[PDB]
């Protein structure tokens, strides 16, 4: 029932941009906060994004910090990632999946993420 | 926040119980993952909150707090389980996967 | 309709905003709106302090048919003797401004529970409950029950031990109903916490003895908490099982067979509804949703614990069964409506227990409500 599908995944000229798409079904965006990961070849896994799309804040790695803008839409659930001035080593398989943060309140707010439990395809970046 | 896990290819054989560590730096609670990732396949999450398997994984999967270290334990590779786990902590602000682990 | 479901979503700021101005105005305009006689009485229990005349104390000055007494425990009056060195206005509209508050931070920390944070969606999800009838009676009467929810949300969401039991403790001090939620924690299997919390209600219990006390004694034995003293049992807005029961009996029945099976019939249908859940905003909502019936007595502005009750219905896990959302807009449109309050003026009076078939029978709504919700989440999760 539940499935993930990720549209992008194009060839871009070192420097440019690239719009990355995480489309969803099965589960509405608002509830969960989707998650984008990259794994370069012949390297591990590395965190991207962390949008949440229900209060949308972005969260994005501080190498992710210049390059990286994540958007989000809840209407057509869709992630939606966005690059510029990329392709210098970020050639990788950017998965994309989503997660359920849990709050807890130690006198002051602090998210984190159950873990990531369903995964997209892999894209060719 | 600086991230490793023990050292890849750790555990070979087939018939035993399996041992991995998530070495995390800073204190990240119980915000830890692992994940199951088959070469080319996406990662399959195991854990959630590292103390408590994910639906339809298999029982023998086991993760615990080892203070602020964490381990991820399984009964064997008797169902050809072999592929790299990750273990990463979220603790909402850089989520750091940590150092790639094969089985 | 989805999208109108964002747009309102959108519009949030300037829907509780506006909430906020008509509830004000109201308050402030009318007479009798601003009336306060709960406010008024925890400002002017601990006002006697020191004279040997608190709990003797009476307040028919807002209503002299009823005298409001200062029923609470000394630890409230402790809590409430700095409210005596406010003026009354500005504490008034301090009182009102933090209510509404209160309700804002719980409906996030509701949300927060369930997993997602949404400021917008709190601020529709406040100022539409805002007017939902227990929110509405606890405003008006200015009663001290959005503020402890607040405290017990607070005191699940942090999962620190010495914080949830504190919060937990010194709520059920200032009122002994919020005591219900700590068999929550007893579920939740936080027995640290539970134990902590006891300890600190006892201490809080230690420092009204020590302050208010020579004057407030024997709060336990000789007074066993009578539901008579604190109100009429009988009066409809008693939306607990007593309350309903005695309206279709004509007599207080109280610790009577009849009223036993009752109680005995909801304690087992609560534990199976509590079994039909798994995340922290149902189960304590459950929790309270039995405590709610099993209190002597529950007026209707006891009952705020609904409202994360049906966050949890329409944003909860079951946001998609098709009982969830049935039953979410049935208490949306029970409580906005709000039959108690309807029927409250059919009675001959307050201290009126006899009724004929229509209007005892209908002041059994809540009940049923709450009884055909339980059933259900039982159900539900059995099968």
């Amino acid at each position: 029932e539940v499935q993930l599908v990720e549209s992008g995944g194009g060839l871009v000229q070192p420097g440019g941009s690239l719009r990355l798409s995480c489309a969803a079904s099965g589960f509405n965006f608002y509830y969960y906060s989707i998650h984008w990961v990259r794994q370069a070849p012949g390297k591990g896994l590395e965190w991207v994004a962390s949008i949440s799309s229900s209060s949308g804040s972005t969260s994005y790695a501080d190498s992710v910090k210049g390059r990286f803008t994540i958007s989000a839409d809840t209407s057509k659930n869709t992630a939606y990632l966005q690059m510029n001035s990329l392709a210098r080593e970020d050639t990788a398989v950017y998965y994309c999946a989503r997660s359920q943060a849990v709050y807890y309140w130690d006198l002051w707010w602090s998210m984190y993420h159950t873990g990531f439990i369903y995964w997209g395809q892999g894209t060719l970046v | 926040i600086q991230m490793t896990q023990s050292p890849s290819s750790l555990s070979a054989s087939v018939g035993d119980r399996v041992t991995i560590t998530c070495r995390a730096s800073q204190s990240v609670s119980s915000a830890v993952a692992w994940y199951q990732q088959k070469p080319g396949k996406a990662p399959k999450l195991l854990i959630y909150s590292a103390s408590s398997l994910y639906s339809g994984v298999p029982s023998r999967f086991s993760g615990s707090r080892s203070g602020t270290d964490f381990t991820l334990t399984i009964s064997s590779l008797q169902p050809e389980d072999f592929a790299t786990y990750y273990c990463q902590q979220s603790s909402s602000s850089l989520i750091t996967f940590g150092q790639g682990t094969k089985v | 309709g989805a999208s109108a479901w964002r747009r309102v979503r959108a519009w949030g700021p300037w829907l509780l905003g506006l909430s906020v101005a008509v509830r004000l105005a109201w308050a402030y305009l009318t007479p009798h709106g601003a009336d306060l006689v709960d406010l008024h009485v925890y400002v002017s229990g601990p006002a006697t302090l020191g004279h040997g005349n608190l709990y003797e104390f009476t307040y028919p000055d807002k209503t002299p048919d009823f005298p409001l007494p200062f029923t609470y425990p000394p630890f409230a009056a402790v809590v409430f003797w700095p409210l005596h060195l406010i003026p009354f206005t500005l504490l008034g509209l301090c009182w009102i401004l933090g209510t509404i508050a209160a309700l804002y931070a719980v409906v996030r920390l509701s949300q927060r529970l369930l997993g997602f944070d949404d400021a917008r969606a709190a601020a529709v999800w406040t100022a539409v409950t805002m007017w939902t009838e227990p929110v509405r009676s606890t405003l008006d009467y200015g009663q001290i029950n959005v503020l402890l929810m607040l405290l017990i949300l607070l005191a699940v969401a942090s999962s620190r031990w010495w914080i949830s039991g504190t919060l937990i403790g010194l709520a059920g001090g200032v009122k002994l109903t919020p005591l219900v939620s700590g068999l929550y924690f007893l579920g939740a299997r936080r027995w640290t916490t539970a134990i902590w919390a006891g300890v600190v209600f006892l201490l809080t219990v230690v420092v009204g003895i020590a302050v208010v006390g020579e004057q407030g004694r024997y709060y336990f034995t000789d007074l066993l908490g009578k539901p008579d003293r604190i109100g009429p049992i009988a009066t409809v807005f008693n939306q607990s099982w007593r309350g309903g029961i005695s309206r279709i009996l004509g007599h207080d029945a109280g610790s009577g067979v009849l009223v036993l099976f009752a109680y005995a019939v909801t304690a087992i249908l609560a534990f199976l509804a509590w079994r039909a859940v798994n995340d922290r905003l149902g189960q304590i909502c459950v929790v309270e949703m039995f405590g709610l019936l099993i209190s002597p007595i529950s007026w209707t502005h006891h009952w705020v614990w609904m409202v994360p009750f049906m966050v949890w219905l329409l944003h909860g896990p079951w946001r998609d069964k098709v009982g969830a959302k049935v039953f979410g807009c049935g208490w949306l449109v029970l409580l906005l409506i709000g039959v108690p309050w309807l029927l409250s003026f059919a009675q001959p009076d307050i201290w009126r227990i006899d009724r004929p078939w229509p209007l005892a029978w209908a002041g059994l709504v809540d009940i049923v409500a709450a009884i055909a919700t339980l059933t259900w989440m039982a159900v539900v999760g059995r099968r």
